[PDB]
């Protein structure tokens, strides 16, 4: 089913919209969180899932590299349509910490995902148009900041 | 007067130039429209004396430029397109109002309200608005 | 139902692309060199466009550049597709180079529509933002969508639903991601000293930049603008004297506002030296 | 002889620039009440800006 | 990322992959990869003198 993920005979978002290949590579998703292999580290993820069950964090921290190695095109996807692929990442790391810490839910309604170490990297005079609607890395100053306030509740700024 | 002169030029044209037989570079007099602008009318009472009963009374005046606005356009032809069979008309402006077309014109096409207003393909004439003390 | 063939604008396009495929092959090579760099826009120099048809193809688009830009569009889409299908799978021209330069005083209503080149001193400079260039919205009623709808500087929705199992009008939703944007900037540029006799006082205008062009001007720069002449909705110009023309009411006002395609920054011995003759 | 060649020598500076100077008035020029005082004007503005300025 | 197949020069590729790697990755450790496997990558040099690497 993976290989078939690879098989587009349609646009990068159109395609993940598909509830076939979204299902896929939930499951997908879900088998990778699990299982890893870092030599002597081993399933490193398992020690990350299990020490974020233990603080409770609802910020599901994952290193891009990681999941470019066990799932190859699965981590491409990620980054060519972050939005779309977040939203069943969501319920894939929700499912997949349950695993390990069940009835997650009973306390958190949502897992939304952080990604780290993102290896591509722009500056603010690089933002091209082909940029938009993509996963992007910038580097700058905090010159002006806003206040903390509910959005429709969750915090926003 | 104004349209006696253009009638005049055109007379003069046709009876001076081609009817005494000099020449004909008169071709393209037929269709342009002239002017003539009366200026020296007699020495005028100034503005501080100007009443009510003066209106649309040529008169004279003096004075000195203080502001002047840019070149604005104002609308003399607009330019309509169908926006469901793409047909162009020519809607002149008649005494300063605009008609817009209520269904395109085209025997085929009658859909009412189908016409738009283009406005880059209009055609506009120079206003200039100057302020004098 | 058959729409209107505009016969003159088809003929403008025949030409343009025959221009583009013929002329010496720098054209052809643009394109190439669009598609290794992945870049938006192609340059013309307009002494190479009067150099075909005797200046006459030249004279046609410029007296009249608005209304053959789409023509020109298309010419250059179907050339992409014949050599770079790459760039037509990822658009603007911009012509440069014209002969006569026109003084800020030279913007007058009858030239509205053609292309001209003007210099002035810029004064301000705005910063930068996306204008919509082509949006699509999808239909309220039933879920039907409407691409390509062309704005024309004006917040243009669709009027029908082309489906004839819907009779919605007039109700509709933008579309923000098959949308397309592009960038827009405002310059205020001014009439430089030696373009008025002393003592008198210099003009001002707005003018308009888009795509690549913006931030290319620089607040004290003698910059050189390329481009054509366009009126904006204007509110301003109610309350002065003088009957004020209606449409049915509407009002219709306008001021004048330059389109720029092109700038340049005008202030070694070799390259001095192959400018002159 | 020398005087009489510095002539000669300007004159053809103007004689061979007036080649680029009729597509000045050929491109965006439109009609005949166009006088000669306007006209100077335009022509020394477009090449104003150019490497050879002219009066 | 890029509508066209050219691959993206080496001066960029390294500083991306450097901070993966978490040490900094030269152009002599491309030429060890090559060795082990002549098939791997294609490595055509860019006209402006940047090295490219490219599936
Ligand atoms: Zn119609
Ligand atoms: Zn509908």
């Amino acid at each position: 089913l993976e290989s078939l993920s690879n098989v587009k005979a349609n646009s990068y978002s159109e395609w993940i919209t598909q509830p076939n290949v979204s299902r896929t590579i939930a499951r997908e998703l879900k088998s990778f969180l699990l299982e890893y292999t870092d030599e002597t580290g081993r399933s490193v993820y398992g020690a990350r899932i299990r020490t974020l069950g233990e603080m409770n964090s609802e910020s599901l921290e994952v290193n891009y590299r990681h999941l470019a190695e066990s799932k190859a095109i699965l981590a491409l996807f990620l980054a060519k349509c972050p939005e779309e692929m977040l939203k069943i990442f969501d319920l894939v790391a929700m499912e997949a910490t349950e695993l390990h810490y069940p009835d997650y839910a009973r306390i958190h309604s949502e897992i939304h995902v952080r990604i780290s170490d993102f290896p591509t990297i722009y500056s603010l005079r690089e933002l091209r148009e082909s940029n938009l609607s993509s996963l992007v890395r910038v580097t700058g100053v905090v010159t002006r900041r806003t206040g903390v306030f509910p959005q429709l509740y969750r915090n926003y700024q | 007067v104004i349209s006696i002169m253009d009638q005049t030029i055109k007379d003069c044209m046709v009876s001076l130039i081609v009817d005494n037989n000099l020449d004909y570079d008169l071709d393209e007099i037929e269709t342009k429209f002239y002017k003539v602008r009366p200026y020296n009318v007699g020495s005028c009472k100034g503005m501080r004396e100007l009443n009510p009963n003066d209106i649309d009374k040529l008169i004279n005046l003096k004075g000195l430029v203080l502001r002047s606005t840019p070149v604005i356009p104002d609308m003399k032809v607009a330019f309509f397109k169908c926006n469901v069979c793409d047909h162009t008309m020519a809607v002149e402006i008649d005494r300063g109002v605009i008609q817009e077309p209520a269904r395109c014109e085209r025997i085929d096409c009658n859909e009412p309200n189908s016409m738009s207003l283009i406005h880059n393909r209009c055609s506009f004439a120079d206003k200039q608005v100057i302020k004098l003390q | 139902v058959k729409k209107v063939d505009d016969v003159t604008g088809e003929k403008v396009r025949e030409a343009f692309e025959q221009f583009l495929e013929d002329f010496s092959k720098v054209y052809r090579a643009q394109i190439e060199f669009m598609k290794i760099y992945d870049l938006n826009t192609i340059y013309i120099d307009y002494q190479h466009l009067s150099m075909r048809e005797n200046g006459a193809l030249a004279m046609a688009i410029s007296e009249q550049y608005y209304r053959f830009l789409p023509f020109l569009q298309k010419g250059l889409r179907r050339v992409v597709r014949k050599y770079a299908p790459e760039l037509l799978n990822t658009f603007q021209i911009s012509f440069f180079n014209l002969p006569t330069v026109h003084r800020i005083r030279d913007i007058r209503s009858e030239k509205i529509g053609s292309l001209l080149s003007i210099s002035g001193t810029v004064t301000r400079t705005s910063e930068v933002r996306p204008e919509l260039y082509k949006a699509s919205f999808t239909c309220d009623m039933c879920r039907a969508i409407v691409d390509n709808v062309e704005q024309s500087f004006k917040y243009t929705e669709p009027t029908f639903c082309p489906n004839p199992s819907c009779e919605n009008r007039a109700f509709w939703t933008l579309n923000v991601t098959r949308s397309r944007f592009l960038d827009w900037q405002k310059v205020r540029i001014q009439e430089n000293a030696n373009e008025i006799p002393t003592g008198s006082m210099p003009r001002t205008l707005d003018v308009i930049l888009r795509g690549d062009s913006v931030e290319r001007a620089k607040p004290g720069d003698r910059c050189k603008f390329t481009g054509v002449e366009i009126v904006v909705p204007d509110v301003t110009q109610l309350g002065l004297p003088g009957v004020k023309p209606s449409s049915t009411v509407r009002d219709l006002t306008y001021k004048i506002s330059f389109l720029a395609c092109h700038v340049i920054s005008i202030g070694d011995q070799e390259v001095f030296l192959n400018s002159l003759s | 002889a020398l005087l009489s060649q510095r002539q000669k020598r300007y004159q053809q500076f103007l004689a061979m620039k007036m080649t680029q100077v009729f597509d000045i008035l050929f491109s965006l020029t439109r009609g005949q009440p166009y006088t000669e005082t306007y006209l100077s004007s335009l022509i020394v503005d477009s090449l104003q800006d150019s490497n050879n300025p002219i009066g | 990322s890029r509508s066209t197949g050219v691959p993206p020069e080496l001066h960029v590729l390294l500083p991306q992959i450097s901070s993966m790697m978490k040490r900094k990755i030269v152009q002599d450790d491309i030429l060890k990869l090559l060795t082990i496997w002549s098939d791997a990558y294609v490595v055509e040099l860019n006209s402006r003198g940047e090295l490219t690497m490219n599936l």
